[PDB]
């Protein structure tokens, strides 16, 4: 995942 | 709060 | 990225069926939405996740994390506002 | 947001840029009331940032977007930054919001609000249209 | 770290920590000199974090470790939240670090430094030894 | 998440030999490092990748990210010190 | 990826 | 600077  | 002015259109 | 705002409606997801895609890291602040042909994407976070309740537009999500290509087949996830609202009114009754 | 659509202007009036000094515009928030900003602790928001409220287009020299500094900086002390989890940040501003037909406060949630799954909500935001 | 090994007690002794004000260790961080830390931009630190230098073990209530307050943060301004680009920030402690055998700082690079792919080089950290 | 310091030697990579890995997600203010069966993970972010130059410890990377899971077959990806460096100095030199 |  | 008191080892 990644932060957004 | 929560009711806008201008309306969205969804 | 783009200049003018943008907006998108996007269903809620339960934690449980969030659970399926995101597994462990799904945790009790957070809510998942979308997985429907939309995705909130990099620069989005921080933004609001707004429902309609009683006629006013309520905080329900925190843009949060997601995948990294900002897949439009997979669940955002914002923050749980329900979870965190003791803590904001708190901070502003201090405050 | 991705696949998403142009926002008629001003008709989100809580929503608010949080840009650096070089004017860069890097996370979204929430005006909650005249005086504060809910936004996210990952977006690790100093009190050198500016919050951008009324704004619709950011190209623009002619909108009356307010330029707000920020006096301190809450982030919520449950937020685990290695899991993500309590990613919320209050932003206490040095001055107030000036409401108007573009700059107004959403709504907060009672703690024992449901929000069923399948409900249709709304994301708004200048973030990355295509990866 | 994942696969490392304990170090030698006080054997890196620029190595602090970030602790919010729950005292959980969420950052790492380096003394560059008694009056400043460098660290992650992406660590999001505030003004109610605490900097610990000269510890070692975290379980420990008989250590002579320094907890020390932060005046100011210094978010580099390049810091493309998106991409976490240029992902240091400044940290100017409201106390100096008090230089000793456990405690002192790391030399900064010239910007023309070269350092070679292949060269063996080192990490340490408190971070998760196993996902 | 251990209670005491831990520690590892991992090499320096080439950007473009990073570039396999990452892609277009390496930028020039990043230094990859590792995929040599060690890795930094989660709550290391923000500490030292130091490098022995004449004689003494050398800053050369900021732990910043990697892979989601901190493979140990993956490089991990660092901020690069020498880019960033000339803004440090006139931070101090100015406060 | 993942911020550590 | 970047000469601890006490010697990292390996």
């Amino acid at each position: 995942p990644g932060a957004y | 709060c929560g009711v806008p002015a201008i309306q969205p259109v969804l | 990225t783009p200049d003018r705002l943008q907006q998108a409606s996007l269903p809620l997801l339960s934690n449980t069926n969030c659970k399926k895609y995101w597994g462990t890291k799904i945790k009790d602040a957070m809510i998942c939405a979308g997985a429907s042909g939309v995705s909130s994407c990099m620069g989005d976070s921080g933004g609001p996740l707004v429902c309609k309740k009683n006629g006013a537009w309520t905080l329900v999500g925190i843009v949060s994390w997601g995948s990294s290509t900002c897949s439009t087949s997979t669940p955002g996830v914002y923050a749980r506002v329900t979870a965190l609202v003791n803590w904001v009114q708190q901070t502003l009754a201090a405050n | 947001i991705v696949n998403g659509e142009e926002a008629v202007p001003g008709s989100w009036p809580w929503q608010v840029s949080l840009q650096d000094k070089t004017g860069f515009h890097f996370c979204g928030g929430s005006l909650i009331n005249e005086n504060w900003v809910v936004t996210a602790a990952h977006c690790g928001v100093t009190t050198s940032d500016v919050v951008v409220a009324g704004e619709f287009d950011q190209g623009s020299s002619s909108e009356k977007i307010q330029k707000l500094k920020i006096a301190k900086v809450f982030k919520n002390s449950k937020y685990n930054s290695l899991t993500i989890n309590n990613d919320i940040t209050l932003l206490k501003l040095s001055t107030a919001a000036s409401f108007s037909q573009t700059v107004s406060a959403v709504c907060l949630p009672s703690a024992s609000d449901d929000f069923a799954a399948g409900t249709t909500c709304v994301t708004t935001g200048w973030g990355l249209t295509r990866y």
